[PDB]
């Protein structure tokens, strides 16, 4: 209940949007190095997805902005069969091409997740213990 | 059968025939179970395949893109938070994500929207 000035209380977390250009892998570590720790922000309950959008809104970010939520695979990509029936036993998507890190999408109010590059550039919302 | 047939290309026991015609990757794939029984969307199993699909569509297409098969790349992996809480709560964006490859260097991977329309390779097994 009680945060550190510019962030907000919600459920007895704190949370902040951030208006930095980060890559995924950048604004996590950033969260990490707020002053009580902290995450990316997680969406767990239909109450947090609402308190973090409209958070968000208030904040008037235009693009989108990266939650804490990440593929985790053994190779490039997910599919393990083409149509043809076969193995997929070699990947060649670019890190450009690969979407594995997620944002709160701008084109919903920043209510759903998208997959994305994870070296994009976004602001971010962090989510820290008081 | 023995032989690749008149119009397509043999690489390693298989057959394989540009498309110079737009089709989304659904239409794409289909096509291609119709021209020949075991006919898919072409699939890349090694550099040297790539090499040789590559080596194929460049002089019909030149530079451009071909629809291959796989689609939901993203769709069967785990998705963890970074916090290591446990996901008990989805709210994902609707997505459409089929493959595209490119037919120049060594046939880089492009996701692509699955209604896009795109020239495409077929291939089956000998």
């Amino acid at each position: 209940v009680d945060c550190l000035p510019g962030w907000s209380a919600y459920d007895q977390s704190c949370y902040r949007v951030f208006k930095l250009l980060k890559t995924w892998d950048d604004a996590e570590k950033f969260c990490t190095e707020r002053p009580k720790g902290g995450h990316l922000v997680s969406i767990e309950s239909a109450g947090e997805r609402d308190f973090v959008a409209q958070l968000v809104s208030e904040n008037k970010q235009t693009d989108n902005v990266w939650l804490g939520l990440k593929i985790q695979s053994k190779g490039q990509q997910c599919s393990t069969e083409w149509t043809d029936g076969s193995s997929v036993s070699y990947e060649n998507f670019s890190e450009y091409q690969s979407k594995k890190c997620f944002v709160l999408e701008k084109n919903t109010g920043f209510r759903t997740w998208l997959n994305l590059n994870c070296g994009s550039e976004y602001s971010f919302v962090c989510k820290s213990p008081p | 059968g023995f032989c690749c047939p008149l119009r397509w290309s043999a690489y390693e026991g298989h057959c394989y025939l540009v498309v110079k015609e737009k089709k989304t990757w659904d239409d794409a794939e289909k096509f291609c179970t119709e021209q020949r029984k075991g006919g898919h969307l072409v699939s890349v199993h090694s550099r040297e395949e790539a090499d040789f699909l590559v080596h194929l569509a460049y002089p019909i297409l030149d530079l451009s893109l071909i629809w291959m098969g796989l689609s939901n790349m993203w769709n069967d992996c785990k998705r963890e938070w970074s916090d290591g809480t446990k996901l008990d709560f989805k709210s994902w964006a609707k997505t459409s994500d089929c493959l595209i490859g490119k037919t120049d260097g060594d046939n880089q991977w492009l996701n692509m929207d699955c209604s896009k329309k795109h020239y495409f390779v077929c291939k089956f097994k000998l």
